[PDB]
């Protein structure tokens, strides 16, 4: 193809002569040694390196499957689940039958409803007290059994945080690990089903307050492992002197956005969207893409036997003036 | 009792006003990102391997030792 | 000690830090006065029905605010949640409500600044503890209020804009404060006070020798305000009172004393006052002259027996606007740091003209203005559809009602630039038909060459002696 | 100057046009001291070469459309450097 090989050409790639400002900065490290990327190639891994390059392509190009669940105690990651997949777990509280010593205790109280018209839902609701006492809005930690999950959020968004239960003949528990463990408004929290050995809501009384209610403190309370947010991506890099694919693993740094908040709130969304589609503007080329510095170590990944030499980017920021 | 009757009063008020009293359930807002995820479902999910994501404790090891 | 108690003891506290004037020993007396005050409140919805005290929230000081506070919010104390969403989306109604908060805010209203290279009043406001000084808007203030403590029970803060590296952010007050002590009324004037009526203050205006014998005082109803104007040291500003609304017969007086710059807030049209303690000015190319207050000069709200009226086409583009009168509401922002506003999403607003730089920092969708004398250029052309009002210095920009949607998201490419546009106006002199163009331009060029060759800040700094700015420079040649 | 092809180019961040500057009427362009420096041009000509590969039978079928089976522009830009106004683009500073 003649115009193939003609916009081929014109898509090439001009070895840092430019004019142009980068875009992003690396917090740390800046006295290293800019080292080409045909050099880093040449030899073996581990290592650091300090380069400058223009993102050639990048993935996932649906930013919507970039964000990914994190367990720090084993290493593993996990997608985040659906909101019917939710709504599947949901589901089956919707009809159980609320039991007379679970209402009312030293450590909580409750209130029952029956939804009409619902196929005759059956709701109840538990509040936990400190000291004894019911404490005020702002520091009430609440218990839901048969409540929707958009039900659920539009009260995590009032009280101070909510917790999915259902009935346990000893005492009330977490009607399933794949549901939150803790949602706290626009703030979904779970937890690892390998590394957890939950607890029930008694336990609660290992605290060391019951007003702080911070989510690592309660989910600990629960024997649960909380799960990290993470943004998971691909930068192909290009210098010129060569072709590098390294990923970005980070949460609220890179992007300064927080990875916990972004699948919730709109602006943000606006704001990743805005970023990757400012390093890599829609169609037009290569020569246009702004220049990107950053950090980033290598290492071997040998899952297949040996070698499997990989780069993952560290410890570098999107210029404040350029978001 | 008046006030411990008014502040539990409070609480109810809040769960029974949040909760879906009576009649059919309602759709919350979305948001892009959601909105596009339920639209695309049924694409092959993107997804890595942590293993390729630096499992190597070892390389973590001397990539820290160094200078 | 109790939960009352305990909340009692940090109120306590918090007034003997933060709000015990250092003039004396902390005076216990302060605390149950405003323990009264703040109990008043709160029951007076009969909305609380329960505690006694809203044990809930938490006192605030000035400088507490400014270093804890960095996000838009609002503290309604006395009113139900349900009351507080109901009014957030009363206007919009999808507007993204402020944040509400459970803080108290009490200190000392006053004009005087903190800064001192001179009076530094400039008709500024500020509310002051022992903590810090922090600058407020407030709608139809009585001057009266000056110097007194009061708790504020309904009020916005808005933190510095990200683009500000001053960062001086400034509250917004809703209603009228609750004074902490009681009520000072103080005597007024029973004695008939002799002002000079528009008429003859005219024709003593005209006749500046026969000054003599009649009192040198003036009343009338407010019918025409200038905007705040500021030379290398004079800060000033004009307004005029008639003998009747709407009338011919009126007298315009200018007000130059820095203590009296406040005043400006105070004034608002309609409304009667009587001014005192006069002199008439003289201005280089003033035929007729004005009177001028001295700093005996006080403003007063006029009564009737308190005063004794003393009398003795494309063949010639060139088109002329229409003065009118307008009130209407900030729909959306076109450009902002240019000052092109929407009004009801109908009408363009271009505030350029005049100082503009105190009322960016309020500006945003859902204010509401009151324009007087705005100058009205339909089919202004530059392709701008929509009739351009655009004030100058004679009309005012008169806020009727603060703004409840939280301010949009900082974007880099927007907010930067004011003091480039500030030049085109007030050194180049450029006409609104150029300046819209000259806008546009801008807006172009800054995606032709930004962030990436030339970051916005740099792209659009004021051009200077020092160092001259690529923005002015490629327009240049055009406007030339 | 584009150094996968010698050629001059005029750059921003919306792409890249291809530009034949003279210094003045039959003299060319003999500075490198230009590289990188802002031009502005309001009296340019935007020239636009066509190539075709057609095959029309006979001056009949040049009403018809089915026979311009491949068609290639090459636009660039040319004026004179005394028509342009040439401004250095400032440092980055803070
Ligand atoms: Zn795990």
């Amino acid at each position: 193809p003649s115009s193939g090989s003609e916009s081929d050409l014109v898509s090439l790639y001009e070895v840092e002569r430019c004019q142009q400002l980068s875009a992003t900065i690396l917090t740390d490290h800046q006295y290293l040694e800019r080292t080409p990327l045909c050099a880093i190639l040449k030899q073996k891994a581990p290592q650091q390196y300090r380069i400058r390059a223009k993102l050639r392509s990048y993935k996932p190009r649906r930013l919507f499957q970039s964000v990914k669940l994190h367990c720090p105690k084993c290493h593993l990651l996990q997608e985040v689940p659906h909101e019917g997949d939710l709504d599947i777990i949901f589901q089956d509280g919707a009809t159980k039958t609320p039991d007379v010593k679970l209402q009312n205790t030293s450590l909580y109280d409750s209130k029952i409803w029956t939804t009409k018209n619902q196929k005759g839902r059956k709701v109840a609701v538990h509040f936990v007290k400190n000291n004894g006492i019911l404490p005020l809005s702002n520091e009430c930690l609440l218990l839901i059994e048969g409540g929707t999950l958009s039900e659920i959020c539009k009260l995590s968004n009032k009280f101070n945080s909510v917790i999915p239960v259902r009935s346990g003949h000893e005492d009330l528990e977490l009607l399933d690990l794949s549901a939150p463990f803790l949602i706290q408004g626009t703030i979904h929290h779970y937890g690892c089903k390998q590394c957890s050995s939950l607890r029930s809501i008694q336990n609660l009384n290992s605290l060391v307050d019951k007003t702080s209610w911070i989510p690592s403190s309660v989910a600990e309370a629960l024997g649960i492992v909380p799960l990290q947010y993470v943004f998971v991506m691909t930068f192909t890099l290009d210098d010129g002197t060569g072709v590098l694919e390294a990923y970005l693993m980070d949460s609220d740094k890179f992007f300064q956005i927080p990875a916990s908040e972004v699948l919730m709130d709109d602006d943000l969304q606006k704001s990743v969207d805005m970023i990757m589609d400012m390093f890599c503007p829609p169609g037009i080329k290569i020569d246009a893409y702004p220049w990107l510095e950053c950090f980033i170590k290598s290492y071997n990944v040998t899952n297949g036997t040996d070698n499997q030499i990989c780069y993952q980017i560290f410890d570098t920021t999107v210029a404040e003036d350029v978001i | 009792m008046r006030e411990d009757q008014e502040h539990q009063g409070a609480l109810v008020c809040l769960a029974e006003s949040c909760l879906t009293l009576e009649g059919p359930c309602t759709a919350p807002p979305v948001t892009h990102w959601a909105a596009s995820r339920c639209k695309a479902t049924g694409e092959a999910v993107y997804t890595v391997p942590s293993s390729m994501l630096c499992i190597s404790e070892n390389d973590q090891l001397i990539l820290s030792s160094l200078g | 000690p109790s939960s009352e108690q305990a909340w009692l003891e940090d109120a306590q506290v918090f007034i003997q830090k933060t709000l015990c004037p250092a003039v004396k020993e902390p005076n216990v007396q302060l605390t149950p006065l405003v323990i009264d005050c703040v109990k008043t409140v709160w029951l007076s919805q009969g909305r609380n029905q329960g505690s006694t005290l809203p044990l809930s929230y938490s006192f605030v000081s000035v400088q507490d605010l400014k270093t804890h506070q960095r996000l838009p919010c609002c503290s309604h104390l006395s009113w139900s949640s349900s009351a507080y969403q109901a009014w957030a989306q009363e206007a919009g109604p999808n507007g993204n409500p402020l944040p509400r908060e459970q803080l108290l805010l009490l200190g000392t209203l006053t004009d005087l600044s903190a800064d001192l290279e001179q009076e530094c009043r400039n008709g500024s406001l500020y509310v002051r503890d022992n903590t810090g000084v922090l600058s407020c808007e407030l709608i139809d203030l009585d001057l009266s209020w000056l110097g007194h403590l009061f708790l504020f029970p309904r009020w916005s803060y808005l933190p510095p804009a990200r683009w500000n590296s001053s960062g001086e952010g400034h509250l917004e007050l809703w209603d009228a404060p609750v004074p902490v002590f009681p009520l000072t009324i103080s005597p007024g004037p029973v004695t008939p006070i002799p002002v000079l009526y528009p008429e003859s203050a005219s024709c003593l205006l005209r006749l500046r020798n026969k000054l003599r014998g009649v009192q040198r005082n003036l009343a009338g109803s407010l019918v025409r305000l200038s905007a705040l104007v500021k030379s290398k040291q004079k800060a000033y500003f004009i307004l005029s009172l008639g003998r009747s609304h709407p009338a011919v017969t009126h007298v315009s007086i200018i007000v130059q004393v820095p203590a009296q710059l406040v005043w400006h807030r105070a004034l608002r049209p309609g409304t009667a006052y009587v001014l005192t303690e006069l002199r008439v000015s003289k201005i280089r190319g003033q035929r007729q002259h004005v009177w001028m207050t001295s700093q005996s000069s006080r403003l007063l709200l006029l009564k009737p027996e308190c005063v004794q009226e003393l009398e003795l086409d494309p063949e010639s583009l060139v088109r002329y606007s229409r003065l009118l009168s307008y009130s209407g509401a900030v729909t959306g922002v076109l450009n902002e740091p240019a000052g092109l506003y929407e009004l009801d999403g109908q009408l363009g607003l271009c505030l350029a003209y005049q100082q503009f730089r105190g009322l960016r920092r309020v500006m945003r969708p859902g204010v509401c203005l009151q324009l007087q004398d705005v100058h009205l250029l339909q089919s202004v052309g530059g392709g701008t559809r929509r009739p351009v009002l655009a004030p100058c210095l004679r009309g005012a920009v008169l806020l009727q009602s603060f703004s409840r949607q939280k301010p949009g998201a900082h974007s880099s490419r927007q907010a930067y630039g004011a003091s480039l546009y500030e030049q085109l106006v007030w050194e180049r002199q450029l006409g609104l038909p150029l300046y819209l163009w000259a806008t546009k331009a801008l807006e172009e060029l800054a995606c032709k060459l930004c962030p990436h060759v030339l970051r916005h800040h740099q792209f659009l700094q004021h051009s200077s002696p020092g160092s001259p700015s690529l923005g002015l420079q490629l327009l240049a040649p055009t406007l030339d | 100057a584009s150094s996968h092809k010698g050629c001059l180019q005029l750059r921003d961040q919306s792409g890249s046009l291809p530009c034949l500057l003279l210094a003045k009427h039959s003299q060319p362009l003999s500075d490198p001291r230009l590289i990188g420096c802002l031009v502005r041009a309001e009296r340019f000509q935007l020239i636009v070469e066509r190539d075709v590969r057609s095959s029309f039978p006979s001056w009949k079928e040049l009403s018809m459309p089915g026979f311009i089976q491949k068609q290639q522009a090459r636009v660039y830009v040319q004026f004179f450097l005394a028509d342009a106004l040439i401004l250095p683009v400032p440092r980055p500073c803070l």
